[PDB]
RNA sequence: CAGCGGUGUUGUACGAUAUGAGCUUUCUAUUGUAGUAGCGAGUAUUUGAGACACUGGUUGUUACCACCGUCGU
RNA sequence: GAGCCUCUAGUGGAUGUUUUACACAUGUAAGGGAAUUCGGCAAAAUGGAUGCGUAACUUCGGGAGAAGUAUUGGUUCAAUUG
RNA sequence: GUACCGAGUGAUCGGUGGUGGAGGUAGAUGCAGAGCAGAUCUUGGUGGUAGUAGCGAUAAUUUGUCUUCAGCGGCAAAGACU
RNA sequence: AUACCACACACAAGGGAUCGUUUGGCUCCUGGGACGAGGAAGGGCGCAGCAGAGAGCGAUAUGUGUGGGAGCAGCAGCAAUG
């Protein structure tokens, strides 16, 4: 995975990355742009991104015309099974009470 | 529909038995020169006029 | 036996719509092997096919509003759209009155 | 009208049988070279030395509260000139001594400043310094 | 991405607590005493609060040093 | 058995890109208010219920919802259809 | 039938080398359904325009997982609509 | 004109002209000129070991008698007891 097989835990500013996107389709295009954010943060454009169903379900919670302001996610990096020339990044939802104090952390296991 | 006369039913029964390709053994026979049965029809492309 | 067909036959057996049938995920082989209504009856008995519950539509607000209107709330001049006669029919008021009065006179005469 | 209202309706006569270069057509607008003649220097100064007028006895730099919107704070020397100037913030410009002297009375007059505005350019700016904001609010 | 400073926009968060035009008289222990309440729009305090953005200021953490082609010496 | 919202039962694909100008369906506008145009064409304004108050003319039936004006939410009470 | 080369003012005629696989002329006379660039000619076959114009009125779609072997196909979980 | 457009030649595509062939047509001549209540002409439906169309035949849907005589076109079976 990452250095010392750690997972990286980060927060995604969904409010900012979607500023220009139309109200009618906000949640549909937000998914395309969450994946793009990840690939630039780890400098790996050609890689795959995989979204766990719990994270999908959190994002769609107020229907198509909305998206949450911030979301906290744990990321793992693995070789892509269907073509191991690529990597795949796997995203898991982390439930938080408040965002105050949460930076970017690397956690063992 | 579900209501039919006897005369209409026999027309449908006959029109249904005739609608078949050339059987696969005939093609092997020395004297036989047909390719495809030109009398085959589709319900999407023709009317029977049974009415 | 395609899985869409399993749902149709199950819907027939459990007397509900196809939108309420749940197929269990962990033995698709066991489902796909089914051939007949009696196979499906066994799968239903074993709990691999399940009828889901109905979606909720509560009467909380309807009851609350009804009690308030019984106390005489709402029902002011800015809440009504029909004519006085549509809301409280005039022929009905007459018919209620005169039957009471006639009944009163009948009893008084008959009792002397 | 059908087929659109935001156009020139007639783009020529029958003869000559070509479109003339004098008729208006759609195309590029903006991003052209332009020279503005005879602009006057009101003030010259430095981004980190405070200044005052004979009348405004506050001492402050040229920088408004929170800086200029996509630039921040001036640090080096600066010039101040009358009116507006070509291009957005951050573009390079060339300055030249005037080609010929002006006879107009509006150009050749003296300038005496009494106040310079230093309030915020984001939103309605209502204070001239952080001291005033700290005094208006509590603590 | 977060602190901590700075500059704005909106208008005073959730939850508690107190009051409120009026309407009402319930319970426990036990013979007679003591205990002893409900229902209610709104308003005030905590609270220029809470939310949201930008920072060419400053601290922490995390990521990034490749590769392929063309013309020349 | 209007429009708007839900229960039962049923439902959906020519891919990606924030995407100028000119369009086609729509919103909003300082001061002025038909100056526009063959022509107020298009749009705006009025709108339900309750009360007060209602002209010429008329075949005496009508005109007539004439016109013109006021009221309307939530809560807690009285009184019983006002 | 196809490339070359020669003869004739010309309509046309002759030879050589490949392809083809069973029929064909030179002279004198006889009989005609006897020579094409055109008729908005008749029938059949093919271009440029052009990888262009267009293919998207209506409720709306996302994620995982298996097949499919590469079907927004099927199944689970959400989001919508009549 | 490095790559576009045009023309010439060789090879590969695309189409079916030409030449060679014909159990068909047309014309003239000669014969014939034979249907039905004893159900005609014309229409429908059935019949094969595997059988759609067409040909042949009627629930006896390849039967009887006479004259001949070697195979039944594919696959499986039949045939001098035809
Ligand atoms: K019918
Ligand atoms: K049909
Ligand atoms: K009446
Ligand atoms: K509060
Ligand atoms: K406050
Ligand atoms: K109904
Ligand atoms: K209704
Ligand atoms: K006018
Ligand atoms: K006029
Ligand atoms: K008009
Ligand atoms: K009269
Ligand atoms: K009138
Ligand atoms: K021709
Ligand atoms: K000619
Ligand atoms: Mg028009
Ligand atoms: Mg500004
Ligand atoms: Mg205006
Ligand atoms: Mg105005
Ligand atoms: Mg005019
Ligand atoms: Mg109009
Ligand atoms: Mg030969
Ligand atoms: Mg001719
Ligand atoms: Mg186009
Ligand atoms: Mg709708």
């Amino acid at each position: 995975a990452f250095k010392d097989d750690k997972a990286i835990e980060l927060t995604i500013p969904m409010g900012k990355i979607t500023i220009d996107v139309s109200k009618r389709w906000k949640c549909r295009i937000g998914i395309r742009r969450l994946k793009k954010f990840i690939t630039k943060t780890f400098h790996d454009k050609e890689a795959e991104v995989q979204i766990s169903p719990d994270l999908n379900k959190f994002l769609w919670e107020r229907g198509m015309r909305n998206v949450p302001k911030r979301v906290r996610v744990r990321v793992n990096q693995e070789p892509y099974p269907k073509d191991p020339s690529k990597k795949v990044y796997k995203l898991s939802h982390v439930v938080v009470s408040t965002f105050k104090g949460l930076g970017t952390e690397a956690i063992a296991e | 529909g579900s209501i039919k006369t006897r005369r209409i039913k026999v027309q449908l029964v006959s029109a249904l038995k005739k609608n078949r390709c050339i059987p696969q053994w005939k093609r092997a026979c020395p004297g036989f020169k047909q390719q495809y049965n030109f009398t085959k029809r589709s319900w999407k492309r023709k009317t029977l006029k049974a009415c | 036996m395609k899985l869409p067909r399993v749902k149709e036959l199950s819907a027939d057996i459990l007397k509900c719509g196809v939108r309420r049938i749940y197929l269990d995920t962990f033995e698709p082989s066991k489902l796909s092997a089914a051939t007949s209504r009696d196979d499906i009856r066994k799968l239903i008995k074993d709990g691999l096919i399940v009828r889901k519950a109905q979606k909720i539509h509560s009467r909380y607000h309807a009851n609350k509003l009804m009690r308030e209107k019984e106390k005489g709330r709402h029902s002011g001049p800015g809440k009504v759209k029909g004519s006085k006669n549509a809301r409280m029919p005039e022929k009905d008021k007459w018919i209620k009155r005169i039957r009471d009065l006639r009944n009163t006179l009948k009893e008084l005469r008959d009792k002397g | 009208s059908r087929k659109g209202k935001r156009k020139v309706a007639c783009i020529g006569a029958w003869h000559p049988a070509n479109v003339r270069r004098t008729v208006a057509r759609a195309g590029q607008l903006g991003f052209h070279r332009r020279t503005a003649q005879n602009k006057k220097i009101y003030m010259m100064g430095n981004g980190k030395t405070p200044f005052s007028t004979e009348y405004d006895l506050t001492s402050k730099t040229i920088n408004p509260m929170g800086g200029f919107l996509r630039y921040g704070n001036v640090k080096s020397d600066f010039i101040m000139v009358k009116g507006g100037i070509q291009g957005p913030s951050k573009r390079v410009l060339a300055l030249r001594k005037a080609f010929a002297p002006s006879n107009l009375g509006k150009d050749n007059e003296e300038i005496v400043l009494k106040f310079v505005d230093a309030s915020s350019k984001k939103g309605y700016g209502r204070f001239q310094t952080t001291e005033e904001k700290k005094a208006y609010f509590g603590i």
